[PDB]
């Protein structure tokens, strides 16, 4: 019955500090033991720091153990989490997790940090269209420029689902991302039907349909 | 052709509730070569009749290694009630066993020391009520019921661990009790020698 | 500190299949090791603690098991339910180290990739950096190559590559190179040309198109 809950703020500006919360509910941290864990986005694990609401003393990760303090609360049962200097390199999801000898038994849904020098900026939508076309023709919609993560796609409004391909993001050496959505459809409803791409960047509140002209 | 006693010369021995064991088949051992590379305290053996330990040959032999302070060497006794004897390690009451307390050496420095001496002081299984305790105790060359859930080293004297078993298990809740003493100076371990026998193999004989 | 050597990365089998995934430790971990499953965009899922015990509500499917210092993770029986990332931890000493982790993904059979190359909307050109797409749509295995032909030769360091994760219908991948250049270098080029090396090809196919030409 025991439960978690992270609360962060999703995006730190680089020189400065992240602070990040976890909230348990179901049992009181007053006993047994907690720890955090991050996870860089598309790698493996790495262990935080474990601590004790209990005794308790804390042990860290001598890789991150000098930018690395924690807090503790009992009324509010939580505890929280102090990164300093954070780098580019600590863009990860952070997991707060009961355990007893070490290993975890219950993990809390784990929230994304992200660093990076910008601030929210909308996407430039433009459309991918084919000349040659055979049997089966694919178009699809450049997403240029936008910060920050995510962004939602959709085609036709919703009513084009089956063969459509929205790629992941490409974090560019701008600071911003970049990606393309795709659809493969008959060549021979070109000519009669049409096609068009819904964008939705909410931190920037971009709203866009753009059609896809051959 | 030689047992070899390796693992035990590097790296971090355990502790005694989560000892490390190495069993013997087909070599020949030297035991004075390895008593000579730990400054021997206090060692207790008990049955013979073949007749020795390090002179005669067995169809195995089993070693089992663990940190252990001095200061507590009254507990390893098995007319101790402490909770060595109870829920940690209990050794074999019939056949030829041996016991050996020593230190580890400034001159054997692969051996590095754990950070603190470790042991469960109560190993108890709860049931579906969380009122009924069952004292888990251990048996004679077992590990404890509780190992499952202990660290390998117990983090702060007088903690506790528990987990909820599975109801195919029988349910009900697993708790153990931790308690911490104070690391020495030197690192002091203690080893547990039992012997047994087959009408098989006995290749287990000294090296001559 | 103690590491983990997690294999294989990654493998593709299917339902029914018996696989296991092994962990070796640097040192010895004296049984504390534990497995986890994450599936995509969850918290890791614990199984196994202390090398071969069950966790609570978890399918005698999973097994653990001990051999020297070699630590199996064994699915006896694969299903649909159970493929996604699998990492082993161990909790003998801190730092507490993290496998990287096994992918199990299903096994489609081998199936070319349908090629199509996206030459840049006029609306991007008079914005001054253009963003040529290549895709590759529906093709299995994963591995893949894709070569950058402008006029003749081959440009490089410019791309920029998305992989989507397994369909759900076919179970393939699919994959784009965008081009980020210059709009003046765009111009000064006629033919653009994409290559891609895949193993269901008997030969490297290329798409081009000749810029201006409608």
């Amino acid at each position: 019955q025991v439960q978690l809950q992270e609360s962060g703020p999703g995006l730190v500006k680089p020189s400065e500090t992240l602070s990040l919360t976890c909230a348990v509910s179901g049992d009181s941290i007053s006993s047994n033991y907690w720890s955090w864990i991050r996870q860089p986005p598309g790698k493996g694990l790495e262990w935080i720091g474990r601590f004790s609401g209990s005794g308790g003393s804390t042990d860290f990760n001598p890789s991150l153990k000098s930018r690395v303090t924690i807090s503790t609360d009992t009324s509010k049962n939580q505890f929280s989490l102090n990164l300093r200097s954070v780098t580019a390199a600590d863009t990860a999801v952070y997991y707060c997790a009961k355990t007893y000898s070490g290993t975890f038994d219950y993990w809390g849904q784990g929230v994304l940090v992200t660093v990076s020098s910008a601030s929210t900026k909308g996407p430039s939508v433009f459309p991918l269209a084919p000349s040659t076309s055979e049997s089966t023709a694919a178009l699809g919609c450049l997403v240029k420029d936008y910060f920050p993560e995510p962004v939602t796609v959709s085609w036709n409004s919703g009513s084009l689902t089956s063969g459509v391909h929205t790629f992941p993001a490409v974090l560019q050496s701008s600071g911003l991302y970049s990606l393309s959505s795709v659809v493969t459809v008959p060549s021979s409803s070109l000519g009669t039907q049409t096609y068009v791409c819904n964008v939705n960047h909410k931190p920037s509140n971009t709203k866009v349909d753009k059609r896809v002209e051959i | 052709v030689e047992c070899d006693f390796s693992p035990l010369l590097s790296g971090t021995p355990p502790q005694v509730y989560n000892f490390k064991r190495l069993v013997f088949t087909n070599c020949n051992y030297n035991l004075t070569k390895l008593l000579s590379l730990f400054s021997v305290n206090d060692f207790t053996c008990s049955q013979i009749s073949p007749a020795a330990i390090a002179s005669n040959c067995y169809s195995s032999l089993i070693l089992d290694y663990f940190s252990y302070p001095l200061s507590m060497k009254s507990d390893l006794s098995v007319s101790s009630a402490g909770p060595i004897s109870q829920f940690n390690y209990k050794q074999s009451f019939s056949n030829p066993t041996c016991l050996i307390l020593a230190t580890v050496p400034h001159n054997l420095t692969t051996i590095t020391k754990p950070l603190k001496y470790s042991y469960i002081n109560k190993c108890s299984r709860f049931l579906s009520d969380d009122r009924t305790e069952v004292p888990q105790l251990v048996n004679a060359n077992q590990y404890s019921p509780c190992v499952s859930i202990v660290p390998s080293t117990v983090w702060e004297d007088g903690d506790y661990y528990r987990k909820q078993l599975s109801p195919l298990e029988g349910g009900g809740w697993l708790v153990a009790s931790g308690s911490t003493v104070a690391m020495t100076e030197q690192l002091q371990m203690g080893f547990g020698i039992t012997v047994q026998y087959g009408t098989d193999t006995n290749s287990v004989c000294p090296k001559l | 500190d103690i590491q983990m050597t997690q294999s294989p990365s990654s493998l593709s089998a299917s339902v029914g299949d018996r696989v296991t995934i092994t962990c070796r430790a640097s040192q010895d971990i004296n049984n504390y090791l534990s497995w986890y499953q994450q599936k995509p965009g969850k918290a890791p899922k614990p199984l196994i603690y202390y090398a071969s015990s069950l966790e609570t509500g978890v399918p005698s499917r999973f097994s653990g098991s001990r051999s020297g210092t070699d630590y199996t993770l064994t699915i006896s029986s694969l299903q649909l339910e159970d493929f996604a990332t699998y990492y082993c931890q161990q909790y003998n000493n801190s730092p507490y180290s993290f496998g990287q982790g096994t992918k199990v993904e299903i096994k489609r059979t081998v199936a070319a990739p349908s090629v199509f190359i996206f030459p840049p909307s006029e609306d991007q050109v008079k914005s001054g950096t253009v963003s040529v797409v290549c895709l590759l749509n529906n093709f299995y295995p994963r591995e893949a190559s894709v070569k950058w032909k402008v006029d003749g030769a081959l440009k490089t360091g410019n791309s920029q590559e998305s992989v989507t994760e397994q369909d759900s219908k076919d179970n393939t991948y699919s994959l784009s190179s965008t081009l980020t250049l210059s709009s003046t270098e765009y111009q000064s080029h006629k033919v653009y040309a994409c290559e891609v090396t895949h193993q269901g090809l008997s030969s490297p196919v290329t798409k081009s198109f000749n810029r201006g030409e409608c």
